[PDB]
This record gives C-alpha cells, structure tokens and sequence, in this order.
C-alpha cells in the first residue's frame, strides 16, 4: 500500500570521499535519483532487511546527518599490497562481491565507517578482498552488510558483547580456544551506539514504535517524475500557515489539509517510527543493526 | 525476617577458575539439584572458587504456591443479535421468479442487497416466498419473493474466552538473585524450564496435582474477573448447548467478523409480507459468567485468580514437595574485592525447630568492603555464611535448632579474626 | 407443522423515558433493537418437553 518508499525522510545524502561521479546525481536522493549505491538497495532478493525497513536511512546518510563518524582513511585501496588499515577486518569477513564495482563500504568495529576503494580501471574480485581488472563500470560503492540507519542520540559506550557459550565470535575476542572448537560461517546479529564499539548479540528483538513524527511522512511536489519536497516545512494542527501542504488521511490528521492553496502532496510511511532492541535485558534505542557473515569460533571443551 | 531455608554444599568438579591479571575468575558450567523453598522463604547457594576469598552466593526466594491449569482448546465466544432486513420483489421483475427464492443460495448475494458490498462479516442470504395479486402488492397472479439478507452483529461491549484445563500445573513464582546483583523473576510449573543470564532452571520431582479437570470449562474476560462452568469443553458447535456462535479473537468477537464459526441454521426468520424478524435463541454467556464467578468451592480447592500473569489458578492447603534443579550454561563470573574485617549485629529470630523450614535468622551486618562474612558455633556442626556490603545490610538463612529456647553463642570473622555473637529467640513446633 | 421445542415466549412491551411505548417479545435468551439499546432475557419459565408425536 503506498508505494512511497523510495522517497528518503530528512536529508538523504549518498555520497563518500572517493566515489566523485555521481556527485551531481546523488545529493538529494529523489524519485528520479540515479546511483548504483542506492538502487542495489530496492533490489528484489538480496536485501530484505532494507526492504523490512524501507522508511529508515542507510550508512551514508547516517554519516551525513552527523550519527556515525568517519574513519581514518575512510576509504582505503586495494592495488598495492603494502598493508593499509582494513584488511584485518576484512580478511575474517565472507562477503559476496558483485561485478562492475571498484569500492566496497560496510561498518567497522570502531563504530567509524570504513571503505574500500578500486583504482580505474580496475574493478573488484569475487570475494572483495583485492583487486583484479576488468560491462560498464559503475559510478558507486556496494553495501556489503545488511544494515540501516535511524535518528538516534542514546548514550551506551561502556558496555560489552555478552555471549556465552562462544569462544572468538565475529571480531571482539572475548577468550581463545585452542582445545576442541568449531568454526563456521554464519551470522550474528550486533548493534553499534553512540561512540561506542561492536557489541555483537545472540537474538534480535526490535520494535518500531509508531508516532506522529515529521521523518514518518513522506512529501513530493504537487502539479498539475515525481520531485521530493522538505516535509518540515508544513504547518501544525490547527493553523494555515506558512508553506501550505496536503495530504490523505494520516497527514491530514496529524496535521492540516489546504486542499489548492498545498503546492506538495504529502502521505504516510509504510511503518516508520522510532526502533527498538532488547540489549542486556534492558530497553534501548540502537543506530543501525544489521548482519554480517563472519568467523564464528565456538566453545566445545 | 524471613531469610535462606536450603544450604548446600557445591561441588568443584563442575567449578573451575583462571587467574588472569591478579583478578581470578570462576566459570560454572554444570547441573545441581536443590531442595525448594517453603512458601516466603529463600534459597542460598555457597559457592568457593580456586582461591580463599571468592564466595559467590545463588539465592531463590519463593514467593507462594500457585496451582494454574494448562490450556489447549480455546475460542472466543459471545452474544450476538442479527438484524433482519426485507425487500418484496414482485414477480417478472428482475429477478422475481418462482424458481429463483426456493433455490436460493446461502453464500450468493441478491441484485437487491448487492448495493453494500462483499462485506468481511457474518451474513447469510436466504430467499422466502411470498403471496402476490393484488392483496399484497402486485399486478400478477405469479406468486411473489421476499429477498432476506440478515448479517450478524455484536451488541454487547466486551469479550470471553472460553477455554478448558486438561491438566493442573503446579507452579512456583520464583525471584531468581543472579551472581553479579541483579534479580530476575521467573516462575516453573511441572517440568517447565526458564532461561536467565547465568543458565537455566526447571521444576524437577513434584507431587501436588489434580487428576480430572476435563469436565469443567473456565472463561476469561479481558480486565474482569474469572469465572467456572459445570460442562465439559464444547468441541463440535450445535445447537441446545453453551457454544453456538464462536471466533478467534476478540476483534472477531466485537465487530463478529466471518472469521469464526458457528452452527448451521440458527437465525429463526418469521415472515410476514413485508415484515421481518430474524431473532436467534443462542445462550447468553455473561449469565452463566455472572452465575458461577470466582470464587468457587470445587470439591477441597478454592478457586481464584491470578496476580502475577494472566490465566486461571487455584489455592491449596496442602504441604510444598519439590525439587529445583540448578542448571550452569557456561557463565562467568568474576571477584574483583577479597575478605575484609566488618561488624556484625542481631536482629531477629523467627522460624520453627524439627521442621522442614527451619529457624530464619536477621543479622545485621556493617562493613566497608565488599566481601563475605563466616561464622560458626563452637562444636562445629552449624555454618553461617553471609554477604557483606559497603553499608549496613540485614541478611540471614536457616539455623537448625533441636530446643524452642535457642540460647547459643555464635563466632563470626570477617576475614580471619573471630568475634563473639550471642543469639536467641523463641521459636514454634511446627513440621 | 409440527413443534420440536416449546420456548418460553413473554409478550413485553417497553415504555420510553420520552412517552413512546414499543411491544416486542423475549423467547428463552433472545435479543431485540430498540431505540435505547438491548432487551433480553436471562432465565426461562417451566418447559414442556416430548412433542415430536404431535
């Protein structure tokens, strides 16, 4: 019902230092928005996560609307093996890497955002690890994890993964195994505050609380491609004000309907609102979780 | 005043430790089996690591006993009352015909009532026949139709939900202390088990149940009370019997959505030309609800309602034989202070003597550390073992007594140097 | 015809608070609509019972 998520609430920013070719069509991100980091996203069968969540931002966006922090050097190269700081995050992960892509973006233990970096013409391997050479190349980065972002302040840095039963799980090494073990390749879900590391978890247990929140309505000008529109801009309950705007019924409940004096149409997102997680047994309000196919070290002896 | 009233003893086959940076840690991992609190009581567990200072304790307080049923065949039932409405067609109009009213089905919507919709609510379509000529309202001698499209409505403003116990569950709300501080709380009946932070627990020998329970139905109400019934479940709807119009949920129930079912043929229609009245004779459940409500005196249980979570419970009077079995899931635990001096205190004495709750002791412990208080009499054959905190704390546990007038001098140490304590109180013959 | 079940019918009108007087009837636990709410009745009356041999 709706379909109204391509629209992007707030700023809705996709761009990196290094990936300087669709700068002129990446800032905003509207109806029309070309950009092979962001239509993999809306892709069928690869991103479900995304598609779950379609009303929340992504990890450029979350860095441009000051919520992660960047890396030093967020976005590193892969062509000389003289050693860069990434490949020791890298190795230990198993990422599929598609064809006709130079850069590689995912989220880094520090909470940063670290990326990857081909030189032209050289694109990416199968596995994302180097580099190899080279259809058309694309002018984006490629989301190796399943995450989102979201609006989110929660204070929570002095905290640690508690998992027991595991051994070396993911990054964090909590205890070494050198007796008897098992190690795989699966995923474990984990969730980064403010300023704060990788705390990996055992289950997922999120809820989106649903409220009259400008970033869960969606906005495009109206006339007689559909263009986005700033949805701040339009007035409370009760007054006719300021830049006019219409909307169904959502919108004209929560807020006011000019009928023609409205120059943007306004809606409802399919399910936004504030997310939940149940970590350490107690409520919190996380950044962007997402999953991961890593190393994952059991405990056996 | 109450206090611990199980004290056993840990074995190290299941314990082990690691120093790592002058900070030793302990790992448990295994199963233990404890003996289960009396009613108001709890039940500590002395642990000791590798080293000389580490005591860890795992207390379980009881809270009461609670005798809940367990559920299996549920569904959402209620009163109803259907509107009838009526619209005479004559005949070689429309769909006016002698053959379209007799053989007239019940799922297929008439081009007179067409004008509402495919509606998601029980309905049903029925097609009666009807005098024409003149007399009535006609220009034909053809005999006439009467297009009845009745749909079912909820007139009431709530919901019940009557369900069936196949089986009486014994269950013990329990407040689970962890190792570190925290409390959790939990509860086991039968055999249940329940996870928390540092393994698991569940209920292992029992001994109060009630056998037969098939053939009393309760009902739940959403903010009210509970209520009993002298019937066996309703499987199969008929009519003459609790149970015609059912559901699956309460929205089903309030806005008698077509999701539910019922029994074929229950709306009695009384034509009368022109008139209608589509009435059913369902029985209505808020007078058996307010005839038989809780609480009940069932053969020697007295049947009342919950307080912690939702469902149906019971009251017995009986004695409480259980065993709690103790289950490590791999958990570590650290003891960053040691053993320190402190002051102790009394409080109170209460409790029984050659009984299976003992005698609960209230000391009143003043440190400045965190660490463990030891103390013991002078044969040697009691052990008194408490946490000490950076404050004043009242602790306690079970002190078997064989006299009503306990009169003996205690030693405790905080760390090493012993401390006289005299203790006393009046205690009860009670098993 | 026949009769299979003898419900304990009460012929029962109902006199509004404004003056309207409306005359229904209750059978054994039935329902009816008014201009007010609900009627309906709780507990039946006797009952004749073996009338399938007339």
């Amino acid at each position: 019902e709706d379909p109204h998520l391509r629209n992007r609430p707030g700023k809705g920013h996709n761009y990196i230092d290094g990936m300087t070719q669709e700068d002129a069509t990446c800032k905003p991100v509207t109806y029309a928005g070309a950009c092979s980091s962001f239509d993999v996203l809306l892709e069928k069968g690869k991103f479900p996560l995304f598609q779950s969540y379609a009303h929340h931002r992504t990890l450029l966006e979350a860095v441009h609307d000051t919520i992660i922090a960047k890396a030093d050097p967020p976005s590193c190269d892969l062509q000389s093996a003289h050693g860069n700081p990434c490949m020791k995050e890298k190795l230990v992960m198993k990422t599929h890497c598609p064809n006709d892509y130079q850069s590689a973006h995912y989220l880094n233990n520090d909470g940063k955002m670290a990326s990857v970096k081909c030189p032209p013409k050289y694109e990416l391997t199968e596995d994302c690890n180097f580099c190899r050479q080279m259809a058309s190349l694309k002018k984006g980065s490629y989301p190796l994890q399943d995450l989102f972002c979201q609006s989110s302040e929660d204070d929570g840095s002095k905290l640690k993964t508690k998992m027991k039963g595991v051994c070396e799980v993911g990054v964090q090494a909590l205890k070494k195994c050198d007796g008897q073990l098992s190690t795989a390749h699966e995923v474990v879900p984990f969730a980064v505050f403010k300023n704060s590391k990788k705390v990996y978890l055992d289950k997922l247990d999120l809820k989106t609380e649903e409220n009259l929140l400008p970033d869960s309505f969606v906005c495009f000008e109206h006339k007689g491609e559909l263009k986005s529109f700033d949805i701040s801009q339009c007035p409370k309950i009760g007054g006719h004000g300021s830049k006019k705007c219409t909307g169904d019924a959502a919108f004209c409940s929560a807020y006011e309907c000019t009928a023609q004096y409205a120059n943007a149409y306004c809606s409802h997102a399919n399910g936004s609102g504030i997310v939940q997680i149940q970590v350490s047994g107690v409520w919190k309000k996380p950044l962007c979780v997402g999953y991961e196919r890593v190393v994952v070290k059991r405990e056996l002896s | 005043d109450p206090g611990c009233s199980e004290l056993i003893q840990a074995s190290s086959r299941i314990t082990t430790c690691s120093t790592e940076g002058v900070n030793t840690k302990c790992r448990l991992s295994g199963t233990a089996l404890i003996r289960a609190g009396s009613v108001g009581a709890e039940a500590c567990l002395m642990l000791k690591g590798v080293k000389e200072d580490q005591t860890k304790f795992l207390k379980i307080k009881t809270v009461s006993s609670e005798l809940s049923c367990r559920e299996g065949q549920s569904y959402w039932t209620g009163s109803f009352s259907p509107k009838c409405l009526s619209s005479r067609r004559c005949h070689l109009v429309g769909e006016c015909h002698v053959n379209r009213c007799l053989s007239w089905r019940d799922n297929e919507t008439s081009a007179e009532f067409s004008f509402v919709g495919e509606s998601t609510t029980m309905r049903e379509n029925k097609c009666f026949e009807q005098c024409g000529g003149w007399g009535c309202g006609c220009f034909n001698v053809n005999p006439s139709c009467l297009f009845v499209h009745t749909y079912l409505q909820s007139v009431r403003k709530e919901a019940l939900r009557v369900f069936n116990c196949i089986d009486w569950v014994h269950k013990l709300t329990l407040e689970i202390t962890d190792f570190d501080g925290s409390v959790s709380t939990i509860d086991l009946g039968a055999s249940s088990s329940r996870f928390t932070n540092w393994g698991s627990v569940s209920l292992s020998l029992d001994a109060e149940g009630i056998s037969g329970s098939n053939s009393f139905s309760f009902i739940e109400s959403p903010g009210k009370g509970y209520a009993i019934v002298d019937e066996p479940f309703s499987e199969i709807p008929r009519q003459g019997f609790l149970g015609e119009i059912r559901c699956n949920s309460e929205s089903s129930v309030l806005s008698a959505h077509e999701s539910c079912l019922r029994a074929p043929n229950l709306i009695s229609y009384k034509p009368m030309i022109d008139q209608l009245e589509c009435t059913t004779n369902l029985i209505d459940p808020f007078v058996v609800f307010e005839r038989g409500s809780l609480p009940q005196t069932r053969n020697d249980k007295t049947f009342a309602a919950s307080k912690g979570n939702r469902g149906v419970q019971a009251f017995s009077k009986g004695s409480v034989q259980a065993d709690l079995t103790l289950m490590f899931d791999n958990f570590e635990v650290d003891f960053v202070g040691a053993a320190v001096s402190c002051d102790a205190a009394f409080l109170n004495l209460t409790g029984c003597y050659s009984c299976n709750a003992g005698a609960r002791v209230c000391l009143s412990i003043t440190s400045t550390g965190t660490g463990s208080l030891s103390a013991h009499n002078k044969d040697g054959s009691l052990h008194i073992v408490l946490p000490s905190e950076n404050g004043t704390k009242d602790q306690c546990q079970i002190l078997h007594f064989t006299v009503p007038e306990v009169e003996e001098e205690f030693m405790y140490s905080c760390d090493g140097d012993e401390r006289p304590l005299l203790v006393k109180g009046t205690l009860i013959a009670i098993d």
